[PDB]
């Protein structure tokens, strides 16, 4: 996780215009309608036959914000990201059973509703920075896999 | 493969696109370079500067061969014969690097179509940027 | 795609695996339980040490159903509908699992089969594997 | 590199048995045939139109005992692959532009040289172990890539 200042300055300086509830829903929906294969981790969710199912379901926006309430607390710990999500690892890892590629897919799509709600101002550099930062957690969670 | 439903959220969504496209295939390209720089390794002879007229002039051609595949999709592996041709015998270009631009070209129309770009949209046009994919590489072995 | 030659060479090692498929097979497995341990996720019910019985009946299982490939070698797509809807709908394995697999089988091949694992046969047995997971994975949207 | 001593002794003490020459041979022989698309390199060695062709090409023998070579001296080096290939890494950015990913099929159609050659002392521990090695030379050769 080489991040120089000045793209943790434009990381930071975005996130704090982000309102985590929201993306987060929209990220963890946007991710079990593009990728369903996803979806084999959330059956006792309910319905997730359509599109509209998966991003109105209660259950999929109140896991959403709670995986942006984790991952925008590592934001606040860019130079210890193992560390600070060791115990969510080994959750996932030992108790879950989640396939650590299920955290990169993840990653992109946050990418794209970045974008899409942003617009211009995320800008290729921007992007840039953000790619690192999904990269940087999602081999944190992957790093106490066995 | 692509269902009725896909086609058509390809087709309202590229037409949304319409004369822009150039651009957003500029923009693409520029996104992928910065933000995955083991792709320059293909274009060692391109000026990547902001701006530069040769990644302007190779976007275009971008989306160019992305319009015709979107208005060929009932049959894009014989429309794309050419251009896997190409990629196969004399580009040669590892096929990770489809999916980094797939991502990037995902991200600049997410940017640019706030109204269109919705889940079931996203979902069409990410599988459209795969099956491209895949017939440009079909060919390399 | 597969050709001729490719049919021919596959044909002729799996012929030579004859009775070890099922011993192979577990091999494979077990080398990719301890060479990419992400893979164990999907395997949670699974008594996964050395020379547990569930990874030996898995790997009869999967051995065989590559020997059903092999001989409806044109025709995999059919051949394979139904473990094609089995990896989709129920057990949806991520994409990238079929290549770690796939190398661990060819690792598991070369150790066993050495005269016969030719570098033209281990390019045919990499094409064959490969069109195999595109297979498996054809239906997942 | 994260190695376990058990792992580190198992990786040099088979490598000690092993002839370069030979292996680098067939290792970048096999990688040219088995994927074509890596011959992007390589126009001026010769004919690469066949397999006995790649196989037969001397030049293609001589590069890979020197590929191998290079590789060989850095196993000596295990806790510090990214000093060690440094240079290695701005020569195959910079004038060479060679696609890291390349080293990562390198990698792995090297394991199954390995295998070819040894048989049963290949074993699924001993080859966990060299999956290891294989994907941090890949990375220690990437890492000054810009
Ligand atoms: C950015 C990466 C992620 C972060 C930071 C994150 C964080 C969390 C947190 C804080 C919890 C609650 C832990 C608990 O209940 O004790 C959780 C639970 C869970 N996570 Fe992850 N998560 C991530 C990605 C994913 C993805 C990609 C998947 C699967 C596609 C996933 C699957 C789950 C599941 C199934 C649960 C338990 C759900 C339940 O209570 O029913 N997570 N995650
Ligand atoms: C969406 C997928 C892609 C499409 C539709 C596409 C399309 C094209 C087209 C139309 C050309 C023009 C060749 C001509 O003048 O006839 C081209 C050339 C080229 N493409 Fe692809 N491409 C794709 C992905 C890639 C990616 C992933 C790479 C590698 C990073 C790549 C590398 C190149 C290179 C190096 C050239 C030659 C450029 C030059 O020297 O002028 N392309 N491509
Ligand atoms: C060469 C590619 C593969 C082939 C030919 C194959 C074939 C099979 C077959 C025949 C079955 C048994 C179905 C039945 O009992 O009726 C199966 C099940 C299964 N496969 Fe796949 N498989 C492949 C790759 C994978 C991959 C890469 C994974 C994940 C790493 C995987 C995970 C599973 C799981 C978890 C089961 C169910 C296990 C159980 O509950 O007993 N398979 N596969
Ligand atoms: C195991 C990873 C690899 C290592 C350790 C390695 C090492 C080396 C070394 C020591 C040289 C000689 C540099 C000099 O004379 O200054 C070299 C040259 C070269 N390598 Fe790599 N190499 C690796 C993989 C690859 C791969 C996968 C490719 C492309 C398929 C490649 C392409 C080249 C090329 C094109 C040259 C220059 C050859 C020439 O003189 O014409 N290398 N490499």
């Amino acid at each position: 996780m080489h991040l120089t200042p000045e793209e943790k300055s434009a990381v930071t300086a975005l996130w704090g215009k982000v309102n985590v509830d929201e993306v987060g829903g929209e990220a963890l929906g946007r991710l079990l309608v593009v990728y369903p294969h996803t979806q084999r981790f959330f059956e006792s969710f309910g319905d997730l036959s359509t599109p509209d199912a998966v991003m109105g379901n209660p259950k999929v926006k109140a896991h959403g914000k709670k995986v942006l309430g984790a991952f925008s607390d590592g934001l606040a710990h860019l130079d210890n990201l193992k560390g600070t999500f060791a115990t969510l690892s080994e959750l996932h890892c030992d108790k879950l059973h989640v396939d650590p590629e299920n955290f990169r897919l993840l990653g992109n799509v946050l990418v794209c509703v970045l974008a899409h709600h942003f617009g211009k101002e995320f800008t290729p550099p921007v992007q840039a920075a953000y790619q690192k930062v999904v990269a940087g957690v999602a081999n944190a969670l992957a790093h106490k896999y066995h | 493969v692509l269902s009725p439903a896909d086609k058509t959220n390809v087709k309202a969504a590229w037409g949304k696109v319409g004369a822009h496209a150039g651009e957003y295939g500029a923009e693409a390209l520029e996104r992928m370079f910065l933000s995955f720089p083991t792709t320059k390794t293909y274009f060692p002879h391109f000026d990547l500067s902001h701006g530069s007229a040769q990644v302007k002039g190779h976007g275009k051609k971008v989306a160019d061969a992305l319009t015709n595949a979107v208005a060929h999709v009932d049959d894009m592996p014989n429309a794309l014969s050419a251009l896997s041709d190409l990629h196969a015998h004399k580009l040669r270009v590892d096929p990770v690097n489809f999916k980094l631009l797939s991502h990037c070209l995902l991200v600049t129309l997410a940017a640019h179509l706030p109204a269109e770009f919705t889940p079931a949209v996203h979902a069409s046009l990410d599988k459209f940027l795969a099956s491209v994919s895949t017939v440009l590489t079909s060919k390399y072995r």
